[PDB]
């Protein structure tokens, strides 16, 4: 419900340029009982990046909940309408004057002027004619970037996938070795980052996760694109709730590469090792306190829940794993439930997921059960031939009316 | 009893469709008397009288459609279901009413016997 222990001045922080509004935007949306204190403190810190759109539309929303300098942001507007006019002229200059680098910036600064205005079509269509414009890989790079940084503000990731794709198998699969280990400009894990999150946004969590945990810490942070605590959040929840006791040793466990992100969030690395070590109360405890602090994101939210669920699912297939037959209350005990729910669950489970299993309910033990082969093929077999001879009857029918010509005109 | 001995002193062998089995079968049906007529159910009729002309689809249908009206009367699902198979899947360019309340009822024995609606062929 509510949270204070989610610090809105840090997180704000983390992040710079336009973004930031749009993260502060979903604390606005979510924020029961405490949406009119969270959008003040958001107005006090955030009140610069040149908000005038959304700083009327918050300020018109905080009035009808619990006049102004409007000569000055008219003004404002009068200012930003000249140097855009100047923008256009000197534009005109450049493409008279046939440069290629000059067109490209002064697209990129009408597009930034369109960006902390709010234009968001004519941003988009300047993009598109820009991008005619390559001579070598790194402008295409560059563009590539650009047009990448624009989409996931216009939030179409089916293009940013396909692009990011694109991008990377174009250059001979970037330089095969990677030139010496890389580049001192980690182009690569921002294309990771935005592929991950695109896959992420599209409803594909393993691929998130696996793309999201070759991201390297040279990196720093992207303030366009994610956090380093938000890339080890999604990269953790997302490989604890697809990758199975192999990967997860492999990839997360055991990699060095990931557990330097870790170390920023402590707390998803001690649920992520509880997992591991069969330890379920304390990782479901964890998970369920840091459930309301995670329901503020504006990229993982609205997949929230469902991530949940599937990783409490993978806990009891891992609980009842070793087991041949398991008593209930300890079960119960494990995961913090009720012997009823758990048996609800259990049963749930069992009719359609991976549990194997049979309820004795009379004294609440989960017997492991195991099928038996002869008997299901003898019972497949009969079934089979039972169909078949009909089928084949049925056949000798159809060509006997169709022999002799009947139908109904 | 009349189209009992009527049935098989016309027809060439015991698989051999004529048009007096829908008799046997309507009349069987009227008068609630369906164990006269299970001799000539269980059999998989192969062959179709073309008795030198007539025999339209009405006599194909009313065949399928009372015998799994009579199957179902004694509630054998298994082949009423098929019967009524056999009704509906009849080749058709116009709508009767008998590929309908066949059809109506096919979906019921379905739900009866199986736990769904069984896809036609």
């Amino acid at each position: 419900v509510e949270n204070p222990s989610l610090d809105l001045e840090q997180y704000a922080a983390s992040y710079s340029g336009l973004m930031r509004i749009e993260r502060l935007q979903f604390i606005a949306d979510h924020c029961p009982t405490l949406r009119v204190e969270a959008l003040k403190m958001a107005l006090s810190f955030v009140q610069r990046t040149f908000n005038v759109d959304m700083y009327e539309e918050i300020h018109r929303k905080l009035s009808e909940a619990t006049a102004l300098d409007t000569a000055w942001v008219e003004a404002t507007r009068k200012k930003a309408l000249l140097k855009l006019e100047k923008l256009d002229t000197d534009l005109k200059n450049y493409k008279g004057n046939s440069i290629k680098e000059s067109i490209r910036r002064g697209h990129d600064d009408l597009g930034d002027h369109y960006l902390d205005c709010g234009d968001l079509s004519n941003a988009l269509k300047c993009y598109s004619r820009a991008r005619d414009y390559c001579t070598s890989a790194k402008h295409v790079i560059n563009m590539c970037l650009n047009v990448i940084k624009v989409s996931v503000y216009l939030q179409n990731w089916s293009h940013v996938l396909s692009y990011v794709s694109k991008a990377e198998s174009t250059p001979e699969i970037a330089e095969q070795r990677g030139e010496r280990d890389s580049q001192t400009q980690a182009i690569l894990t921002k294309l990771k980052c935005a592929a991950g999150l695109a896959e992420l946004a599209a409803r594909k969590y393993k691929q998130a996760a696996k793309c999201l945990l070759l991201a390297s810490f040279d990196h720093c942070d992207f303030p366009e694109l994610l956090s380093p605590s938000n890339v080890a959040i999604y990269g953790g929840l997302c490989a604890l709730a697809t990758f199975d006791r192999q990967e997860l040793q492999r990839n997360v466990i055991s990699s060095s590469s990931f557990k330097l992100f870790l170390e920023l969030e402590p707390q998803v690395r001690d649920i992520i090792f509880k997992f591991y070590e069969s330890k379920y109360a304390s990782c479901l405890k964890m998970l369920d306190e840091m459930k309301d602090n995670l329901l503020l994101d504006m990229y993982l939210a609205p997949h929230v829940r469902t991530l949940y669920t599937q990783i409490r699912n993978r806990a009891l297939i891992q609980y009842f794993s070793p087991y041949v037959s398991a008593d209930m209350h300890r079960m119960a005990a494990a995961f913090n439930t009720t012997v009823a729910a758990l048996e609800d669950e259990l049963t749930q489970l069992i009719l359609e997921g991976l549990i194997s299993a049979r309820v004795d309910s009379h004294s609440k033990i989960l017997y492991a059960r195991d099928v038996d082969q002869r008997s299901t093929t003898f019972e497949k077999s009969l079934l089979m031939g039972k169909e078949f001879q009909r089928r084949a009857k049925a056949m000798m029918l159809r060509a006997a009316v169709l022999r002799n010509q009947i139908h109904v005109k | 009893g009349i189209l009992k001995q009527a049935i098989d002193k016309m027809q060439m062998n015991t698989n051999q469709l004529t048009s007096i089995h829908a008799d046997l079968c309507q009349l069987c049906l009227l008068a609630k008397c369906f164990k006269p007529a299970l001799p000539y159910l269980d059999v998989d009729m192969m062959d179709i009288c073309k008795e030198n002309g007539a025999y339209d689809a009405k006599h194909f249908l009313c065949y399928y459609y009372y015998g799994g009206m009579i199957y179902t009367g004694l509630k054998n699902f298994e082949r009423a279901l098929y019967f009524y198979e056999q009704a509906i899947t009849t080749p058709a360019m116009a709508v009767s009413h008998i590929m309908l309340e066949s059809y109506k009822k096919y979906i019921l024995v379905s739900l009866i016997l199986l736990g769904k609606v069984q896809q036609l062929p």
